[PDB]
RNA sequence: GGCCGGGAACUCAAAGGAGACUGCCAGUGAUAAACUGGAGGAAGGUGGGGAUGACGUCAAGUCAUCAUGGCCCUUACGACCAGGGCUACACACGUGCUACAAUGGCGCAUACAAAGAGAAGCGACCUCGCGAGAGCAAGCGGACCUCAUAAAGUGCGUCGUAGUCCGGAUUGGAGUCUGCAACUCGACUCCAUGAAGUCGGAAUCGCUAGUAAUCGUGGAUCAGAAUGCCACGGUGAAUACGU
């Protein structure tokens, strides 16, 4: 039966499904190399299922939403941790290890009042 | 602020709503496209009869309480001090200090 | 390259050549090489003389040259005679189009002059 | 400026005021406040003191003039120089 | 079928306008559907709280806007009837279609 | 700080290298947040020395990285008005941080047509000292060598 | 065409709960307070950000938001109207925007957001115009309709270091829209023109991470009039030995 996952990175949400397969990743209803022209994408995306070296005997099927292109592959990444996961529990220790399971919490700060930016402060002269 | 200014705007929205529909009537015939230049000629040199007065862009948004002509706000009425006095209070319904 | 009374260069494309004519831009070279039909990536070097006889032509059909030159000689001179606000600010040479004269105002007033 | 579709602009009372002068003869002057309203070809030869915000300037209108407004032959700041 | 959407700057008068509503309409005999919560509006201010000058000093406020939409399927004509009836407390905008 | 309280950062390695250092060396290069194009510049760099050279873009990278790297600095310090130079040693990661920084600023002054080609010719010019960034180094040497009376 | 029948698993929406407490392990410590490290966990020692400003100082700012003692004017220091000025211009300073280019300019094709507003309002579709726009006219008091194709990015071609296919000031001609009315003194469109500028003296400012830098989007004011102000997301660094 399919393996779900949810993840999420910075605006960014990806659902994930993993079953037993030849290899075959689609995003979208795309595929992985027509989405992602970006080759760190690629590596991101392909780190976890590389880690524990089950490429070609899975099959994928994953969606994203919001954010831009690493948000989105941040996301897809904690989501096929987090299937992994579901599907096989002795690896837990040994995607810990690696950080991938961990859920990146960095936003982006607010405007304030007074200030060009979150955290610049306008030119400021003595006399 | 002075009396005279909030007199000068209550007279300025009576005249505007006293000739709305005419100056309505007026500006549709100008703006008409299909009509005969003879026509327009006769509708522009009616146009400048009425007084000034009645044109809705001469009236200034002021506070309902004390006149000041900046810092209006729409939603409220007021301006910039009144709103935040009121509001202290607690007269204004929903509405508190925001943080997030 | 011997059009309206000036020398054009040979080893530009037509029609970034073709602007250096007084009374011609990109949008009008464009439009005079489409009456022509002549490749916009072609240099001045590969042309024929039946080519360069077209160009000729169809510039021919604008005003260029001394002929805009005389045409805005006259019409600064009219703005000039007439006294109007315009005339004076040409003859002061202040700005003309109701730009901000406390400051700034250099490219039609020069360098600075000091006290 | 002033839509094609509109016409030009002038003033009722002062438009009055120069065809009863044009079909009496060149009279005296006129004294006008509006700077608003073009000028047209009926105006030719008559002098017209335009106000300038303190006093009344005379302007004498020619076939030139065909066009633009009053107010343009009306300066209202009075700059000599500096030092 | 109904439509009705209720409006409020709290959610607890809502809340509890809502659990009338649906607990009206059910012991008549009609079906329900909801309550589903639409979302929330936030309309925020900002003004200087200085007489004069000092442009840096300001507060800000929020206003929240709670709306909230219930379905009434298979009507009684007594269901109708006692859902006007009802009185709904003060404070709450409320729209009924069909 | 007067705290002593950060720690150290992650980085990622490079994508199709698998390299930390050179991803560094990209970070480096980068200008406004536009990775990509550093990336892109860098790796057809390191291909056409590759191809000019034959060993490979790895350790060639590395040959020019022994001979920019320094190995003892200067520090000021005031006493009466003036300043002692003393010189102290360099850890290892700053005197990579020091010669990629070295390299890059001697590639961004020079007069060829493509950032690329200048960053290979300058790169391979210093994999056998003739560059701008060799003489810095040598500079510096030479001035922490004068002022060693002073070095505890 | 989630387009239809359908499903309540999933993203999501909005109400109610759990969760992080030096809680556990080891070592130091004066058996104390506490400090250094490790396990589990989404998060570890104030997890991140905002609100919250003690007693007082500067006779600090505000009699022009308002309120008010005392003084002062009452055919005027009160009132109405038209026109003008607050927009001037030998010069000096503050805060900004746009540049001086190849990590770029231009042409063609194609991906990925967040937040917000709408009835004297937002306005699709279709037709005309190169263009700003004009004509007719659905839908929406809104997770439904409109605003409203995100930009930097990516692939292909060109330009090949020149005051240039960089830069877009000034000036001439022809228009659109708001408004009784664009001369003084509005914004915007088209054609033509093509200035200084090749990285800036003595000096000087901001910033410790989703920060700096860079790229777009919305709102208040508002008939019309943002490079300012207040908000929202994309990409995403260098360095901190030390006092
Ligand atoms: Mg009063
Ligand atoms: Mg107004
Ligand atoms: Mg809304
Ligand atoms: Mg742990
Ligand atoms: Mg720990
Ligand atoms: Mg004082
Ligand atoms: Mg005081
Ligand atoms: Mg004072
Ligand atoms: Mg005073
Ligand atoms: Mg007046
Ligand atoms: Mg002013
Ligand atoms: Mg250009
Ligand atoms: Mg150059
Ligand atoms: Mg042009
Ligand atoms: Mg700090
Ligand atoms: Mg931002």
């Amino acid at each position: 039966n399919q393996y779900y996952g949810t993840g999420r990175r910075k605006s960014s949400a990806a659902r994930v499904f993993i079953k037993p397969g030849n290899g075959k990743i689609v995003i979208n209803q795309r595929s992985l190399e027509q989405y992602f022209g970006r080759e760190t994408a690629r590596m991101v995306v392909r780190q976890p299922l590389e880690l524990v070296d089950m490429v070609e005997k899975l099959d994928l099927y994953i969606t994203v939403k919001g954010g831009g292109i690493s948000g989105q592959a941040g996301a897809i990444r904690h989501g096929i941790t987090r299937a992994l996961m579901e599907y096989d529990e002795s690896l837990r220790s040994e995607l810990r290890k690696a950080g991938f399971v961990t859920r990146d919490a960095r936003q982006v700060e607010r405007k304030k009042v007074g200030l060009r930016k979150a955290r610049r402060r306008p030119q400021f002269s003595k006399r | 602020a002075k009396q005279s200014m909030k007199a000068r705007e209550v007279k300025r929205v009576a005249l505007a709503d006293k000739y709305f529909a005419k100056r309505a009537e007026l500006k549709a015939i100008i703006s008409d496209v299909n009509a005969s230049d003879e026509d327009r000629w006769n509708a522009v040199l009616k146009l400048q009869t009425l007084p000034r007065d009645s044109s809705p862009s001469r009236q200034r948004n002021r506070c309902r309480q004390t006149g000041r002509p900046h810092g209006f706000l729409r939603k409220f009425g007021l301006s910039r001090i009144k709103v935040r006095e009121a509001a202290m209070r607690g007269e204004i319904p929903g509405l508190k200090k925001a943080s997030w | 390259a011997r059009i309206a009374g000036i020398n054009i260069p040979d080893h530009k494309h037509a029609v970034i050549a073709l602007t250096s004519i007084y009374g011609v831009g990109k949008t009008r070279s464009k439009a005079i090489l489409a009456a022509a039909g002549i490749a916009e990536d072609v240099k001045i070097s590969e042309l024929s003389e039946g080519q360069i006889d077209t160009l000729r032509d169809e510039v021919a059909k604008f005003v260029v040259e001394g002929d805009l030159r005389r045409e805005i000689s006259m019409s600064i001179k009219r703005l000039m005679d007439l006294g109007c606000y315009r005339g004076l600010r040409h003859r002061r040479g202040l700005p003309v189009r109701g730009q901000r004269t406390k400051t700034n105002a250099r490219t039609r007033k020069g360098p600075r002059k000091p006290i | 400026p002033r839509s094609l579709k509109k016409g030009p602009f002038i003033d009722l009372h002062l438009l009055k005021k120069v065809e009863k002068a044009v079909e009496s003869g060149d009279k005296k002057p006129l004294r006008t406040w509006s700077r608003r309203s073009t000028i047209f070809p009926n105006m030719i030869g008559l002098t017209i003191a335009v106000h300038n915000g303190r006093q009344h300037v005379p302007v004498f209108v020619t076939d030139e003039m065909v066009g633009h407004k009053l107010g343009e032959f009306a300066p209202t700041r009075t700059y000599r120089g500096h030092a | 079928r109904i439509r009705i959407r209720l409006k409020a700057f709290d959610h607890r008068l809502i809340d509890q306008a809502t659990a009338e509503i649906v607990e009206t309409a059910k012991r008549t005999g009609a079906q329900v559907r909801g309550p589903i919560p639409l979302p929330t509006r936030k309309e925020r201010f900002t003004v200087l709280i200085s007489p004069h000058v000092n442009k840096d000093a300001r507060d800000q406020y929020e206003i929240r806007t709670h709306l909230r939409l219930v379905d009434i399927v298979e009507p009684t004509e007594k269901t109708v009837d006692a859902l006007m009836r009802l009185d709904l407390a003060a404070g709450v905008d409320v729209q009924i279609s069909l | 700080p007067r705290r002593r309280v950060i720690g150290q950062r992650k980085i990622l390695p490079d994508p199709k290298f698998g390299s930390e250092l050179l991803a560094k060396f990209v970070n480096i290069l980068m200008v406004d947040g536009k990775k990509s194009t550093a990336e892109s510049i860098v790796y057809s760099a390191l291909e056409t020395l590759a191809q000019r050279s034959g060993k490979s873009e790895l350790e060639a990278f590395e040959v020019a990285l022994e001979n920019v790297r320094p190995t003892v600095e200067v520090k000021s310090r005031r006493v009466g008005g003036s300043t002692y130079q003393v010189p102290v040693e360099v850890r290892p990661v700053r005197r990579n941080a020091l010669a990629m920084r070295w390299i890059v600023e001697a590639a961004r002054k020079r007069g060829d047509k493509s950032m690329a080609l200048r960053l290979a010719n300058e790169l391979s010019d210093a994999a056998e000292n003739k560059g701008t960034a060799v003489k810095k180094r040598e500079d510096v040497h030479r001035m922490a060598e004068a002022n060693k009376a002073f070095a505890h």
